[PDB]
């Protein structure tokens, strides 16, 4: 494989998004950590998948509603950003208030 | 695509060209296998393998670096010799020579 | 006897004529020539030729290499050639035909007893990379950077400070002192730039004589036509470089005034293209002039689909704007320009741009410059074919150009050439190790002053180190005391007699800059290109000699997606 | 010109009368005082204010500070303020109005060329904290206490050894020795206790003369009226602190007779109310006495519904007891009373109690302290309301009452205050800096002797470094030489005398231990309460001047699910 | 007063008569002595024995053990007993009866303030293993190797490098240099073999000068006549130990002719069985000499159903050998005959192979030494039952004559001996702490030279250390400068002389090699018998005496499954 | 639990292989590192089920073809190689040309 530290770092946040992916199954409303890793997660797929950073800029405010996650939480998240491999190479994804 | 892929252009390679070489006739009387490496000095080679040592004497064997002549037990064959080169001083195997020539 | 090309390929690697496609791009090398004689080819292995008396001399250690990397396929700027390298006191010792001097012909590279092997049959050699555009806010950028195929890292910062978030100034004498201390612990050469904003040369002076190889002009601290002389005066006397980031704003004047301040005076422009910083839109006409060494950052290299939608809120972040602020967002649309973002790959391809960089973390991706040199060398084939240069069917002479950009030249801009930055004996065994399908994207192995430093390794516990699961480890050449002994902390002339390391109780092998001033773009290799260039200020349109200079941008690009797990 | 106050706190901060709420609590502070002058703020970034000849003078290093944390909100015991900070060599050296004082007015901190720049601008910054009850069971408990805000630990331990697991002893002079040699591989400040329960002074002495700061009489090793008199014995000799677990099964006598032993000696009473261990079931009685620094170990802070059932087999484990033995179960309900756990919070809340720690894995959550300290603070706001010595709408009496818990006050109890402690000129750069939004959670930035150590970083190859995963990096300040001159070994001044530096080769800045044995439950920062309290013997009732001292378990708490994953 | 066996043996451990199941397996273990008076028995805990006056004395530091280990079940060559076991200066102190003198009966080992405490009270206590088979392919092996309960490592290498990949050779005085400084990082004892394929003796002298411990010669190198007893000549004179690898080509000769030029001097032959190389089919039969010292590596312990199918692809790739290479394969079934890898499992049993090691990442898997060798007697006892020496029903001598092979031996047929390699007084204290449940799989604690190095911990931020998740990270024995002052860096007498330690700035402690020239296969503890051993060239048969050895392969293996995440 | 290191290590190439799953899944066409970690767990609990290294050695070659990854991928593993613990110990499974 020789994954490099930084496919072994994104390994962290894929499964940090395993555990709120099970939570949320579970009809509990996200915290803070547990937000960010999903919304995370969910553009990483979608870099891998092809979809352009314009496209994921917008489906990313579209994973988590204010309704499921505990209060306060959608104001302690301005933004959430992470980078991925997409067909053209690494790129960064700023998604502006994820959760509305 | 292949990543990586060689384009190896078609063709031989000669080797050890412009050197003395002989063929021998090697018979193997020992009861276990013996394998001979591309660079050892022949002439030093296990005991159990018949052959001429004098003619083999400041040679190896005539094949490409890093293969090898196997001999199972009680088999013959001839071989080819090409002789060793740089400074011609043999120094090792079973310590027949440790010098030049 | 006689061998096929095929099996001979297969057993010693490619030879003359054969070519090699570079990973998973366009771009194929033909080796131009072999320095072996055939048949005595040294490899190691159960009953291989690197044996006693066969392919291994009676000779003292003093009388032999101590490292001896077998069939390697070299690829540098002076040349694509097949050889065995010899390597002795952790420096580069030859580059000819290794073994036994005894019964073997022409060898210069003698094996013996103390000497170690390493297998580079089908493998691709090169020297290690060399970033000249590090800010450390993180010391965590050296393993990544190392892993990459970055051996040396030139920057400056002190950590995750505002500072340092958007420059590479590691500010004062305290600080300088602590991170040249904290260096001793990366695997990495390493030299710190300070804080060249002041209209005060004692200010400048003082960061000189604590460590400094040089100094960075941003505009956050102020890029000034005072700051900038000032600057440029203290280097003119202590033989150290400047790098620059020029006033973006044109508040106190345009490139032309910037240029001016410069007065001809050798410097090291950052970013030349813009988008990471410099005169809106124009910066990049530096490149045009004789005393000026432009490099690019990565993150525009090379020009793709997604590249706009990505820099708006980059730019942000890196230096500390207020998108709620008209002025502080006005100014994106005016660093981020289609126009220029599109020429930049071009005139890398004309060796217009000298050199590329990563700007770590601050508009930069510290593990992807060697990475994105190569997939611009791939787009620039693809849209505008072979270079007025090429001779043969292969893209030999675009590889040595491209392959300098982030060696030699940059080693060259910051007068530390004659320690590292080529495959040249002499200079430090700073080495990596590629296989052909991998190159430019994960190396087989990382050699650092002559010890491997990092490479990867499968399950700790098995039979053997080849089982999964294989990531990158640190290796002995990284290790504690071994570690100082294959690594080069590089002072100023001025630090290097004041007593500095001795001081400060430095372990690592000490190494100092000198040439910095006298180095002109005619001497950046392969690419001394000094094109006549224009930006139209309206249209921000690039011109060369009229001509319009532009590419298309990739939707698709190779050494990405095929081999990264995220 | 004019700006509105909303606009102005989201550019440089709150100011003057507006109010922060402390993380998710019910704790809100309000800015008593703005050293700033209106209008001439520092703030860093591209094109901001400081830039050379601007905000940024020609002055030389030694005439500008090193680093300067711009537009902070400070929270200490002295006051809630805004101001910059300035840090040179390590130390705190100014707070006040940053700038350059060739174009600004009132510049009390002077930025030049040699500043490194933290902006600091809508977040809090306080003291690191001081954890005086570490039981080294393991290297990795410095990163996690780290990581929390705990800049300082003191305590004792050889590694996971049954001794270790129970006590904080690191006992005599070889392990005192190994253990002060290994301290110089951590990123934190450290004292080290020896094994004080001997009847024999020169068993003590040699521990004392080896380099520890402090000894500690455990009831593990034999809490007797003779081992305690023993130990303040040499203490009061060679000025270092006695902490003290005593006889919980009333073996040698009852509290009073262990308040006897003492003498109205100065000595630091471990987990004072009594689960951790002390006199069943009315140790808590100690803390009305003049002499006796009192403190509470987190797991009790605050009382909450599982408190209790939590810790019947948390005990067992800590000191080596049998579930199977009756004689070692049996005096669980005497040190697990509900009674004394509900008390604590209140005594806390009051002034009588004077010092949080952890009990770092033996019976203690290393990671915890100031979280749970602040957990008690919002509990106490919300059932007892306003302190008698609130001003104003806000808790700030109440946040300066707390805060001291875990930082000034640890100081004065082990004499080490003269360098840690709070945010003082002349005394270390321990700082951290928090979001308001994780104020007492988790930390922006953790800064240790004047360089960065450990903060939360992003991809490492990413353009930026706020890119996902973000988690805890070791920085800078934490890597070999930089971290052994950003970090502090206490000594002993007897062992400082010996040379004992010198000898183990130490190579961290060392400090000496002093006033250990002057201060008294009256120097206590804010909780020198001294009440008139009474434990009844069979229903366990605490009393306080004839009044029943009590509080409910809560049920949900501010900084828990909210903020962590796990 | 009185109590019951059982009851006894819950509080204190086993006693004389009981006997123990190891792991899961089924070999038993009896106690034969216990030093303890009964009712006298030390324990640590609250309200224990070890308490000021009772338990523990007022001796000084200079009187009284640093760390004592109470209670424990020693299992060594010597003896299967109950004592406690005295550490002080890093090294074993004594093996007798802890306590005070002042109130205690025959106390031999002393407790004072300056005493640590282990709880080993039903526990099994062994010496650390000792590997001297280990390839430094990469630094990770020391700690998986220290894990599993090994804490001194012999070998050679200098990274992944083709020449480590294949050989425990150290080539030459640079990279012999650079391991030895590189060694000072990790936590285990270290002693470095160079390469002794050579016809010139001043090549072997300058690496023996340069620090190296032993020579190998390996058939990759070319194991000539003539390099073996040039090996032999300088190793008689240097007293350093040789390490052979024979030709398996039978290319120089047979196995009788490698005999010839060993002349009767001292050798440790290398996985004597062949599997992992020797001369093709016979070189087993080595084991009957006298100067022959007969070792294992552990891919072929036991004798399994998946053994064979496994071998076929790890023997290229650690040799660098070609599948399509007919000469490089034919040679498979030749070194991997079912027939010796059958009997080598009996030859163990009999005390014929007197060693076991890895052979790590090269036909050998580092963490599993240990592991394996008690598969083995698990195997033998089960197919042949009881050894002819056994007494009382209990597998007592069988645990004897295997533990020494991986303890006393190895120490003994390098020189080491007098530093490690048993638990005997004067000796530097590098013990294993197991459970009965997880002996030989996974260590309760591993400590080195008197301070543990590493353990399992649970939940760093837990009220105790049991909490999950709980699995193997460094201690205090592990950092920094308390590493160094805990394991040692075992030179030639000729290095010590030479001042190599203070050229190169070793930070560890120094020990020195001696009586390698001297050993002989009677000196094996256990392990000395000389069988009349012959192999028939065309089957394959190994006979002793005649009669046919062999074994069956197990489907099921104890240590394996139960224990193992993956 | 007591994990040793290469538990620890082993963890990461099951969690690699969770990722290449989950990917396969949708469809896409599995890449380099996405390959070697989706036949090198299989192997693993092969072997945790008790199969005989004989028999992974011949079904690791049918997880997945030359159609379900990317362009060039089956050139890039030669074979593949794991260790596990199978009832008989810790054993070698070497897979040849995995990917037809």
């Amino acid at each position: 494989m020789e994954l490099t530290p930084r496919e072994k770092d994104k390994l962290l946040l894929f499964t940090a998004a395993l555990v709120a992916e099970r939570r949320l199954a579970r009809g509990l409303k996200l915290n803070y950590p547990e937000s960010v890793a999903l919304i995370s997660a969910f553009i990483m797929e979608g870099a891998r998948d092809g979809k352009s950073v314009a496209s994921l800029m917008e489906e990313g405010r579209h994973v988590l509603t204010r309704e499921q996650v505990m209060e306060g939480v959608p104001e302690m998240i301005p933004d959430i950003q992470v980078e991925a491999t997409f067909p053209d190479g690494s790129k960064l994804v700023t998604v502006h208030n994820p959760i509305i | 695509m292949i990543p990586g892929e060689y384009h190896v252009k078609p063709g031989q390679i000669a080797l050890n060209t412009g050197r003395a070489t002989c063929r021998v006739v090697v018979e193997n009387h020992g009861d276990r296998p013996i394998q001979v490496g591309s660079h050892y000095h022949f002439a030093e080679v296990n005991p159990a393998l018949k052959f001429d040592r004098q003619q083999a004497a400041g040679y190896r064997l005539n094949i490409p670096a890093g293969t090898a002549v196997r001999f199972e037990p009680g088999q013959k064959r001839e071989v080819e010799l090409v002789a060793f080169a740089g400074h011609r001083a043999v120094f090792g195997f079973r310590g027949e020579v440790m010098g030049p020539l | 006897s006689n061998i096929s090309r095929q099996a001979y390929a297969d057993m010693f690697g490619p030879t003359v004529g054969d070519k090699v496609r570079l990973a998973d791009t366009e771009l194929w090398i033909e080796v131009e020539d072999d320095l072996t004689t055939y048949g005595e080819e040294v490899k190691f292995g159960g009953g291989k030729v690197i044996r006693d008396g066969m392919g291994q001399g009676q000779m003292l250690a003093a009388d032999c290499v101590d490292l001896v990397l077998t069939n390697a396929l070299i690829v540098d700027h002076w040349g694509i050639v097949k050889a065995d390298i010899g390597v002795k006191d952790g420096r580069i010792f030859a580059i000819g035909k290794a073994g036994n001097p005894d019964i073997q012909p022409n060898v210069t590279i003698p094996i013996g007893a103390a000497t170690e092997v390493i297998a580079a049959e089908g493998k691709i050699v090169t020297a290690g990379g060399i970033d000249t555009h590090i800010h450390w806010i993180c010391p965590q950028q050296a393993e990544e950077a190392l892993v990459s195929g970055v051996t040396t890292m030139v920057g400056g910062g002190t950590g995750p400070a505002a500072g340092t978030h958007a420059t590479t100034c590691t500010p004062g004498p305290w600080y300088i002192s602590r991170m040249l201390q904290a260096a001793d612990s990366l695997p990495v050469n390493i030299g710190l730039l300070g804080k060249g904003n002041v209209s005060q040369p004692d200010a400048l002076r003082e960061q000189v004589a604590a460590g400094v190889i040089g100094l960075e002009i941003h505009e956050d601290w102020g890029a000034t036509p005072a700051a900038i002389d000032c600057a440029l005066t203290v280097a003119d006397e202590m033989d150290i470089q400047v790098a620059l980031h020029s006033d973006t704003l044109n508040e106190s004047g345009f490139v032309e005034d910037t240029l001016a301040a410069i007065g001809g005076r050798t410097i090291h422009t950052f970013h030349t293209e813009g988008a990471g910083g410099g005169h809106a839109p124009d910066i990049i006409t530096a490149c045009a002039h004789p005393n000026i060494l432009p490099s690019s950052t990565n993150p525009t290299l090379p020009y793709t689909l997604n590249t706009i939608d990505e820099h708006l809120d980059m730019l942000m972040v890196c230096h500390h704007l207020d998108p709620d602020i008209a002025e502080d967002v006005a100014f994106a649309e005016s660093r981020i320009r289609r126009e220029t973002i599109a020429a930049e790959d071009v005139l890398h391809d004309l060796g217009a741009f000298s050199l590329t960089s990563s700007d770590s973390q601050a508009m930069g991706r510290v593990g992807e410059v060697i990475l994105r040199t190569w997939q611009v060398a791939h787009r620039m084939k693809v849209q505008r074919g072979a270079l007025a240069e090429e001779t043969g069917d292969n893209d030999n002479f675009r590889v040595k150009r491209y392959i300098a950009k982030y060696t030699i030249n940059p080693a060259l801009t910051h007068g530390i050439a004659h320690e590292v930055g080529s495959i040249e004996v002499g200079k430090l065994a700073d080495l990596v190790v590629w296989s052909p399908a991998f190159f430019g994207v994960k190396p087989a192995t990382v050699i650092k002053g002559g010890m491997i430093a990092i490479a990867p390794m499968g399950d700790i516990n098995a039979s053997i180190p080849t089982p999964q699961p294989v990531h990158y480890r640190p290796m002995f050449g990284a290790l504690g005391s071994a570690r100082h002994h294959c690594r080069l902390t590089f002072l100023s002339q001025a630090a290097a007699a004041n007593g500095v390391a001795e001081r400060l109780n430095l372990r690592s092998a000490i190494a100092v800059v000198k040439g910095c001033r006298t180095v002109q773009k005619a001497d950046m290799v392969h690419n001394s290109l000094q094109p006549n260039i224009t930006v139209d200020a309206q249209t921000y349109e690039v011109r060369v000699d009229g001509e319009l200079i532009t590419s298309e941008p990739a939707d698709v690009l190779p050494m990405a997606q095929r081999y990264f797990l995220f």
